[PDB]
């Protein structure tokens, strides 16, 4: 049963969330190899834990540029939840701390690469390969919500494939646990949902829109509302104005048309009988929900895997010395991490 | 095309968050 299912696993969430794992490395345990991906205020690399020859992925955040970016509150939010949270679709994280500079979070290494890089390179994805990521995330937002939690940066940037060509949700920048409203502007311009434009209170209804916005995307090859521009992006988004691609089938355009729906009372997900409005549409009707959970599915598309520590599906990116200062920055601010 | 479009547009590469 899912209902049962979930409330054991809320159970399991409370105890983390409310005592909190804190402080269980030191960054002289890791071997540092190559950096992976880079943000605003931080970067993530392949790194080897020596004591067991594992490779880790190591997200390193400077503590001043959280600071500067006003950020600290998000990014507290971001470990709280992430070291509290278990399901199959989210990368794990294996250990935290922080020294006198920097905030550091290890996770799983999944060295499938983005979906963001498969899908750009290949162009698009078919709509039975879109529909296995698709379930996903269904289930993972149907996870997370049911813990009170909205996610509000689902984007292929974000979803890495693992080597059973399975999807793994990374990035709990913008993960907060809130029950009714919140307020905040922030997510990525092409998944904003349009409330979160208008400057309303939103709920988790906008990672629904934002699962639209995902599957168009896979689907189509690029998303449905694109400008080179911002501004002009959310134009568009309030405009609502949908176009499919002749390819589109017509199950695919009628859950996107309920899914990327300006009209609350008629978003798919935010209605009464909830997620299942989506599980049970007929574009997923050849979707064997439980089978997915359990990755029994066999996948679409499997990495190349040429060994343990390999970053051949992962960008280069530009490397710099991480520097831990002699004088401890903004221990209050992080006092909790 | 809205694919030539797209790949003629500068947001093909990997997008960045936003906040307030
Ligand atoms: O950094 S990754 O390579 N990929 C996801 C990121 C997110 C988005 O960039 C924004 C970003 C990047 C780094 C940081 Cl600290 C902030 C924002 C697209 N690249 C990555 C992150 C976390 C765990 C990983 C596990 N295995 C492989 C790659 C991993």
């Amino acid at each position: 049963s899912v209902k049962e299912f979930l409330a054991k696993a809320k159970e399991d969430f409370l105890k983390k969330w409310e005592n909190p794992a804190q402080n269980t490395a030191h960054l002289d345990q890791f071997e540092r190899i190559k950096t992976l991906g880079t943000g605003s205020f931080g970067r993530v690399m392949l790194v080897k834990h020596m004591e067991t020859g594992n490779h880790y992925a190591m997200k390193i955040l400077d503590k001043q540029k959280v600071v500067k970016l006003k950020q600290i509150e998000h990014t507290l939010n971001e470990k709280r939840i992430l070291q509290a949270v278990n399901f199959p679709f989210l990368v794990k994280l294996e250990f935290s701390f922080k020294d006198n500079s920097n905030l550091y979070m290890v996770m799983e290494y999944v060295p499938g690469g983005e979906m963001f890089s498969h899908l750009r390179r290949i162009g698009r994805f078919s709509e039975p390969h879109a529909r296995f990521y698709a379930a996903q995330i269904v289930l993972t937002f149907e996870y997370l919500h049911s813990l009170d939690l909205i996610y509000r940066d689902l984007k292929p940037e974000n979803l890495l494939i693992d080597q059973q060509g399975y999807i793994q949700v990374t990035d709990f920048g913008f993960a907060k646990r809130v029950k009714g409203r919140t307020w905040t502007l922030c997510g990525t311009p092409e998944y904003l949902a349009p409330e979160i434009i208008l400057s309303k209170g939103y709920n988790k209804a906008v990672d629904w829109w934002a699962l639209g916005v995902l599957i168009y995307e896979m689907a189509a090859g690029y998303p449905p509302f694109f400008a080179d521009q911002p501004i002009q992006i959310y134009e568009k988004i309030v405009s609502g104005k949908v176009r499919f691609p002749s390819h589109f089938s017509s199950d695919l355009k009628d859950l996107l048309r309920n899914l990327l729906q300006v009209d609350l009372t008629k978003r798919f997900g935010n209605l009464k009988n909830g997620v299942n409005d989506i599980k049970n549409h007929k574009w997923f009707a050849t979707t064997d929900w439980i089978a997915i959970y359990q990755r029994k599915v066999e996948a679409p598309f499997i990495p190349k895997f040429k060994g343990p520590g390999d970053t051949s599906n992962f960008d280069d990116y530009e490397e710099e010395e991480i520097r831990v200062s002699i004088n401890e920055k903004c221990g209050k601010e992080f006092s909790e991490f | 095309t809205t694919y030539a479009d797209f790949i003629a547009s500068g947001r093909t590469g990997r997008r960045n968050a936003i906040h307030d």
